[PDB]
């Protein structure tokens, strides 16, 4: 399981006031206090707030990879900015996102191969997020021969069913995992998925049960990502045991230690 | 059981929705989900052929060496490693013997290979084929020998003769039976398949080289027979391993139908105890027949019996007999030891209680394979069947003494079997090395 | 059409674990043996490199061994003399290493005096030039003064000390620190087991290129393929970044395959089975050479003849198969 | 998620001298304890301590639905018990276990359409526990041809797995649930499944970590029924918010609370 | 796909190998897989054939009424619950007109038919076919009948008689716009397939009861006519709902080939007002078809309206079409607001503004229909859409003042519109129960 910590977001209060005045103290605190929690991955979001995306991401970038040396993860709707932080990478970094829109496609495709990143592609498209697992699951396909076509490495797909709150969009929760688990059937090898998984515990009472309840339960289906609370020791643990249930890596006594200094 | 992928890049890409489906990529979906079926699109041929040959069949043909209880099954595997699951058929063995020797040589020889038939651990390990090279200058010396060999032995056939016509000849009056076609080559590949034809028999398939190899397969495939087995022409052990390794994960990882088809080994080290260590390896690297020389059963015991061992199924665990079994002398008054027949268990006292020297007895009960802790868990290890198999065997008559002796793990057992029974109880260590310790005393 | 071929990328590779020291690192060997290094199954050269080969080591004991009388033939010159013992081995045999077996510690048998034991590893020392592979005997107060001496005086050394299992790993491990010296991790059989003890050994602040496993081999027919899977899980762990297993493989295949009837067995008394010369000799090699498959770095034998097989077919596997 | 009571088992200290002593006070208090849990079904097992099986599985069948309406479940191998259990029991039945040999099929599968209860069917042989799920769906599916041949109704019908422990059997996990996962696509309309998933966790660290996510993870696969702890209540809540992603029942703030007062 | 269940019971009971697989029961595993095609295995009776079409065909198929732009759908659902997924196709209504009735009257009634198209809150609703019945003594009325109606309107038909040699002749012109079929029979369905098969029509099948029905359908499948819809011969509302509901049921959850075709309903009311509403019971009864005696102008747009609701996409947000949305009395002086096109928010604001009883205009910009918090946080509302829909929505025309209302959910966004827009933006309240209390202060 790949911990993307999510916490450095401009939706936050600290993190945007941070970008504002470009300081790089509270944005680097948390970079180490998720990879203490086992984040091998850090999501670098700048905000609805600032109007410059491309050079606010480029600050979040040089500043994150400063101090840790995890695989980071764009956040941006805004292409400019993506490939405006792709120059920026010191290492291995994740394009975050692209939908089945060929305008998308053509354009990003290419950007993932020519850094040689991993790409993250959506199951939507112009309309919206669809319910049904047979029409997210004709739209991954999409991304599927988009990477054979632009040579891009499977392994380094990273298909999101894009998972909505459990309280409005209960029926979207059971169908994310029927989309998950038939993703095996797209090609060989099969693509990795990832998911937002805070999202399906958002409004909810006690939220972190329902965080980790869900995790271990698309793991089962094939979860090889997630964009999750680095910071939740109680999350950490089932991420491990999830990862032991599945024999994806040998049990032992300390296998929730292991998990965090992995 | 396909990806969408595979199916989807082997259509005309049309997007004409001759299928009932807007493009191909989404018929390519149906196709994987079983939404419609692939005699719809009247587009393609040898793509539709090829993928329904390839999607609902094993990564690994089955060529069966022969007819009969003598015939065995090469092949049909589906796994790089024992653990992910099991290995199924067990590696052909086979003494090769020239043609060129004398006759009271040949059958002296022969009469040998008869009988490297081992009796170990209550197991049978037995051989598989013999191997019939020609040698000689003249072809007919080739044909006498085989006719020779096939009247002494029972056992399966296998011919290694370069000239379709040599093997032929001598392949005439055997033809009913096993004999193995070895080999077809790149420049008589057209009438090897032909002979293989008429008498139904596996062929054999040369390749000096991995790309020879593939080559010549697909040549002979196309020519209606499919029952090959692969020889890769590696002579040296190292460059054997890296072969073997391609045979079997090409067609099983990426399906490659050039190479899903059982290896023949061939030993080429010229000390016969180096040669077996060359074996050792080969049929633990995926070869499915190997043809030794040494016809010694110094030199095929420990060979065959890695080949057992590496061919069990881990699920299944090893379990010995249900009977008293005598360590030493034993004289009527020796010590009575219960364990399982699990056989981990077992050899864990008998290693254990022989090494202390002197006779004893040591009745393994029947729990089906499961340990002391395990069976004591299952309950199929209670003070109830062991006091049966007391009486299974009448034990008493042939111990003067009632006493008998417990696993120290299940040694609670101790007061309910000590009444059923009628035998007295004693309970030993936890651990079976303590069985030096308990004689002592 | 054309082949290609099929190569996994390993993510990480076995640890690097050097063996013995020199007159500039503080020792008096005559050469540092490594072992490990693989980065792919084994030998697997076109996927991966193949940098160091496995070794053998051969079983050395302070006392007469109890080994059958046919084992016993081969040393008979030397078998009661530890100092020209493992002279014997490393010059006549050809051997790697020097494993020390010390049964003479055991106080049940000819119960070795602390001093005795040290005198016996000082011996060796100056006997041979190749590293040493030092255990106890098994019993677990003895061993915790013994091998503590050992370490003590035979600091600088850089040796293999041997033995360590679960429910006691803390008084050899930090022998093993102070005074510089390497750790044998042994396990019934359980990669579970295997795994938590690399753990406990490692989070006492011990280097994990400082300890080799020792998955305590099944004797061939008696269970071999219960550790020969264990063997390739381990190996694929460390190829996959599983750290924990990243540990070199020692086997012990002397002490299992000279345990079996079958390797000493006259013909006599199982004609079915042949000769027990050349069946003694390929019963220790056969195990040996499966094992080899399994990814074994250490090997340690008893028999000469078995020896001088194995080490034929270490040197015909580490012939590179790259395309 | 139907949780069954396992606590009442012969294997425990104090439900064994509840045998022996013939004392229902331990019976009938395991009974409330499990129910104030979220259990809406007892599995009652005399155990292999108690000698005769006949005398004793029948006296825990009249003190538990003495204090409990509950749906009653019966384990054991012995077919003279099993049968002699239903003989006494005024509410729902249930039945465990069955294997695929036809000498226990036509001696137990017309005992549950008799009584009409609910029949537990093990996915092995006489040889032992199957490895991969090709084996158990083979078993299963002779389960299930079986359950039309003798007239039984398919949602009358728990497929078992049976789970393993994660330490010595940790690669047979990922095959039950890949079991699961395929026991919903043999049969339309499909049997219910069930798992005994406090195995799982058996000789390893944080037990109740291991059993809560396995369960999630089991649900997600299409598991109907499950016999574990039902004292745990992380267990409980586990089972509550995997139906809320599961779409099985309606969210509410309190579907913690709802699930353990059904 | 399919259960392997069902193809096991479907399969024989021979057991003999010959599909490669050992038993039939294991057979049926690997097919439900796809390790396996079921054409290896010859024992198979009809059900071959009926395999290959219950598994990959839906459960209900669509059968077309009429030809080319005025040819509707029905039929092709695949849910017995609309909160599921969606009803695609919506309920085919009819009118009912008699033959009997004279030329002058006949023709009035047509007129006012054609005249029920219904235009409402920016949508549009119209019927789809008129029913032509014989009621007449003499078989060459019904020929002038339909000849006269056909003249008249452009759109779909269905005859209703019972002779088949009365229909064909009143069909002679009017088959090339394939009008339905009502009804076949179990006395003449032998002559109604065989017209139905010449002119390519879709034909009523009727049956009296869940029985007769099933049988009656099998008849004309085997004749070769698969293009029908059902009517269980229920009168009363209380016998439809039921019987509808397992037609619908049977077809979808059971795979009932019978049963799954599309259903068509009789209003059998007397009084207009009770038809309506035994009409309403239908369209939401999984019918596909109701034929009404009510050309009312009244009693067709309540039931036109429910029709449209019904048969929307949930998961989908409903929109509210894009525009300005005036409230009772529009001065140019009263007060602009604007809000989300998502029909629960501007419902919601309408709500506000009328019970209020303030006069005032509504700009509910397209925000995909999203909430007006849903918009603010997916950048589709924006002070930059906002002020772009505002010189779009044309309202500046409109009033004599320049300020414009903003939820109190996203004051925030009021400066920087302030600027944009060149109007006065004001932060009225977060919800819009209190704007009645914004308002008067
Ligand atoms: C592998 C394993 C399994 C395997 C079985 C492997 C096999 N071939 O038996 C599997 C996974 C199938 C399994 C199943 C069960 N297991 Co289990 N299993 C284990 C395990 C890991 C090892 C068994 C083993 O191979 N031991 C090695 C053998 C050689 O030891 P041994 O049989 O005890 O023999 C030694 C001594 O007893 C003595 N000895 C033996 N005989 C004699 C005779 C004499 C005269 C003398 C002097 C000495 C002597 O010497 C022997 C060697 O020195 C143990 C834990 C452990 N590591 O000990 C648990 C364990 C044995 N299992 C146990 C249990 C509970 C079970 C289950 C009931 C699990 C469940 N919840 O259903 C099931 C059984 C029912 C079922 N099958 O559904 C328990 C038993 C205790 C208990 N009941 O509370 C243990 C101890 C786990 C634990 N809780 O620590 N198990
Ligand atoms: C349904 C819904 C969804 C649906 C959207 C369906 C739809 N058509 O809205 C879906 C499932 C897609 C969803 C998703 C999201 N949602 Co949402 N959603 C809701 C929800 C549950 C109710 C929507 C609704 O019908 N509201 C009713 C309408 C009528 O309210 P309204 O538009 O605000 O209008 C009212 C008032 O503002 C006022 N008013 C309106 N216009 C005007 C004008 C004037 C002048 C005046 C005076 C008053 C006025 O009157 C109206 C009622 O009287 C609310 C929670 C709630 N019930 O309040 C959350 C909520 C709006 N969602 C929210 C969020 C966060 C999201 C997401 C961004 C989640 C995420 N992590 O991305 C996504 C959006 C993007 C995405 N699609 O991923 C948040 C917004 C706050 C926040 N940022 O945290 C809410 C409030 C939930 C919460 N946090 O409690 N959501
Ligand atoms: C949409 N999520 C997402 C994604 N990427 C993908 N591919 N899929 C996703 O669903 N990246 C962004 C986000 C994941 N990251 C997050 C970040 C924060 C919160 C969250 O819950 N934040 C708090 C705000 C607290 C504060 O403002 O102080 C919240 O209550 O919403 C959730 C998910
Ligand atoms: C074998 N389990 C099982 C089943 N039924 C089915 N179909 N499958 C199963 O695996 N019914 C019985 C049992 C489930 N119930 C139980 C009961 C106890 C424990 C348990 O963990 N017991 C303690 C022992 C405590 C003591 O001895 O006092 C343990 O540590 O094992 C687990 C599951
Ligand atoms: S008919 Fe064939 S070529 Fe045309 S869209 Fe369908 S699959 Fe593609
Ligand atoms: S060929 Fe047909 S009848 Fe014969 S065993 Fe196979 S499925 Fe059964
Ligand atoms: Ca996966
Ligand atoms: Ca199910």
């Amino acid at each position: 399981m790949l911990i993307i910590g999510e916490r450095i977001n401009g939706m936050f209060g600290d993190i945007k006031r941070a970008i504002q005045e470009r300081d790089p103290a509270p944005v680097q605190e948390w970079a180490r206090r998720q990879e203490e929690g086992g984040a091998r991955a850090l999501d670098l979001n700048v905000g609805p707030a600032v109007q410059d995306k491309v050079s606010a991401m480029e600050w979040l970038v040089e500043v994150t990879q400063e101090v840790s040396n995890l695989t980071l993860c764009l956040d941006s709707t805004n292409i400019k900015a993506i490939e405006a932080g792709l120059k920026k990478c010191k290492n291995r970094a994740m394009i975050n996102s692209t939908n089945a829109e060929r305008e998308k496609v053509e354009k990003l495709f290419p950007l993932a191969v020519e850094h040689g990143a991993a790409l993250i592609g959506l199951t939507m498209n112009k309309t919206g997020i669809p319910k049904d697992s047979d029409t997210r699951l004709a739209f991954a396909m999409e991304l599927v021969a988009a990477a054979d076509e632009f040579g891009l490495p499977m392994e380094d797909l990273y298909i999101d069913p894009l998972i909505l709150p459990a309280n409005v969009a209960q029926d979207h929760a059971p169908e994310v995992l029927k989309t998950l688990q038939q993703i095996k059937m797209l090609a060989d090898p099969a693509p990795k998925t990832v998911l937002g998984l805070s999202n399906v515990s958002q409004n909810c009472q006690n939220r972190p049960l329902i965080n980790r309840t869900f995790l271990a339960m698309a793991m089962a289906c094939g979860l090889d990502a997630a964009i999750a609370d680095a910071c939740d020791e109680a999350l950490i643990e089932t991420a491990a045991t999830a990862e032991i249930l599945l024999n994806q890596t040998v049990y032992c006594d300390s296998f929730v230690k292991m998990f965090k200094t992995r | 059981p396909l990806t969408g992928l595979e199916i989807y890049k082997q259509l005309p890409k049309k997007n004409c929705g001759e299928c009932g489906t807007p493009t191909c990529l989404a018929f390519a979906m149906n196709l994987a989900s079983g939404k419609a079926s692939l005699d719809s699109c009247p587009y393609v041929s040898d793509a539709a052929r090829e993928a329904l040959d390839a999607a609902a069949a094993p990564p690994i043909a089955k060529v069966v060496l022969g007819a009969g209880p003598t015939a065995v099954e090469m092949g049909d595997e589906t796994e790089l490693f024992r653990h992910d699951k099991r290995f199924y058929h067990e590696t052909a063995i086979a003494i090769q013997v020239s043609d060129n020797l004398s006759s009271e040589e040949l059958k002296a020889k022969v009469e040998a290979i008869n009988g490297l038939n081992f009796d170990r651990v209550g197991q049978h390990y037995t051989i598989q084929a013999i191997a019939i090279r020609h040698d000689a200058d003249d072809p007919a010396a080739f044909k006498a020998a085989v006719a020779s060999v096939a009247a002494a032995t029972q056992l399966n056939l296998v011919l290694m003769a370069d000239d379709p016509d040599v093997l032929k000849e001598a392949l005439a009056g055997v033809a009913d039976r096993k004999p193995l076609l070895y080999a077809a080559t790149g420049a008589n590949y057209e009438a090897m398949t032909a002979l293989a034809k008429e008498n139904n028999c596996p062929l054999a398939v040369y390749g000096n080289g991995l790309e020879e190899l593939a080559e010549l397969v697909d040549k002979i495939v196309a020519l209606g027979h499919k029952q090959l087995v692969l020889d890769p022409g590696a002579r040296e052990t190292s460059r054997a391993i890296a072969d073997f390794t391609q045979i079997r994960r090409l067609a099983i990882k990426k399906r490659f139908r050039s190479f899903g088809y059982p290896i023949i080994a061939l030993t080429t080290a010229a000390n016969p105890l180096d040669e077996v260590l060359q074996a050792v390896n080969y049929v633990t690297k995926y070869a499915s027949l190997v043809v030794l020389r040494t016809d010694a059963k110094e030199h095929l015991l420990p060979l065959l019996s890695w080949r057992q061992n590496l061919y069990t199924d881990p699920q299944v665990p090893i379990r010995v007999e249900e009977k008293l079994n005598e360590i030493g002398a034993v004289n009527e008054n020796s010590p009575v030891y219960v364990t399982t027949n699990f056989s981990l268990t077992y050899y864990s006292v008998e290693g254990e209680i022989e090494s202390t020297k002197i006779p004893s007895y040591l009745l393994s009960v029947d729990t089906d394979g499961l340990s002391v802790l395990t069976a004591y868990a299952d309950g199929k290890f209670e003070a109830e069947k062991i006091a049966a198999v007391m009486k299974k065997v009448d034990l008493d008559n042939k111990v003067k003494r009632h006493r008998i002796i417990i696993p120290g793990a299940v040694a609670v057992l101790k007061g309910k079997l000590e009444d059923l029974t009628g035998w007295e109880v004693i309970v030993g260590p936890r651990e079976a090395s303590g069985i030096v310790a308990f004689a002592r005393a | 059409m054309a082949v290609q071929i099929l190569r996994d990328r390993s993510r990480a590779a076995v640890q690097k674990v050097v063996l013995g020291a020199t007159k500039d690192q503080g020792g008096t060997r005559s050469h540092t043996i490594v072992v490990g290094g693989d980065a792919a199954l084994p030998f697997h050269h076109f996927e991966g490199e193949i940098v160091n080969r496995p070794v053998i080591g051969m079983e050395v004991q302070d006392i007469v061994p109890d080994w059958p009388d046919v084992l016993k033939d081969p040393f008979t010159d030397v078998i009661n003399e530890p100092g020209r013992w493992a002279q014997k081995c490393v010059a006549e045999y050809g051997a790697d290493l020097i494993y020390l077996k010390l049964d003479g510690a055991d106080p049940e048998g000819a119960n070795h005096s602390v001093d005795q034991c040290v005198a016996t590893v000082k011996e060796v020392l100056q006997a041979v030039g190749v590293p040493l592979v030092v255990v106890g005997c098994g019993d677990v107060e003895k061993d915790h003064e013994v091998l503590e001496a050992v370490a003590e005086a035979a600091a600088g050394e850089n040796l293999l000390l041997g033995n360590a299992e679960q429910e006691n790993y803390k008084s050899l491990t930090a022998a093993c620190m102070v005074h510089k010296h390497n750790i044998i991790a042994r396990s019934p059989l359980d990669i579970n087991i295997c795994k938590q003890l690399n753990i406990l050994i490692n989070e006492m602040n011990l280097p994990l290129d400082h300890i080799v496993i020792d998955p305590s081999i099944g004797g061939l027919g008696y269970g071999i393929e219960y550790s020969f899977s264990i063997m390739e899980r381990i190996r694929l762990g460390a190829l996959q970044g599983d750290k924990m297993l990243s540990m070199p493989v020692i086997c012990t295949v002397g002490y299992e395959a000279w345990r079996a009837k079958e390797a000493s067995a006259p013909v006599s008394e199982y004609p079915g089975w042949g000769k027990e010369t050349e069946r003694g000799i390929l019963w220790e090699a056969v195990t040996a050479t499966a094992l080899l498959q399994a990814g074994a770095h250490i090997l340690l034998m008893r028999h000469p003849e078995a020896v001088a097989r194995v080490k034929e077919n270490i040197d015909q596997l580490m012939v590179s198969n790259a395309y």
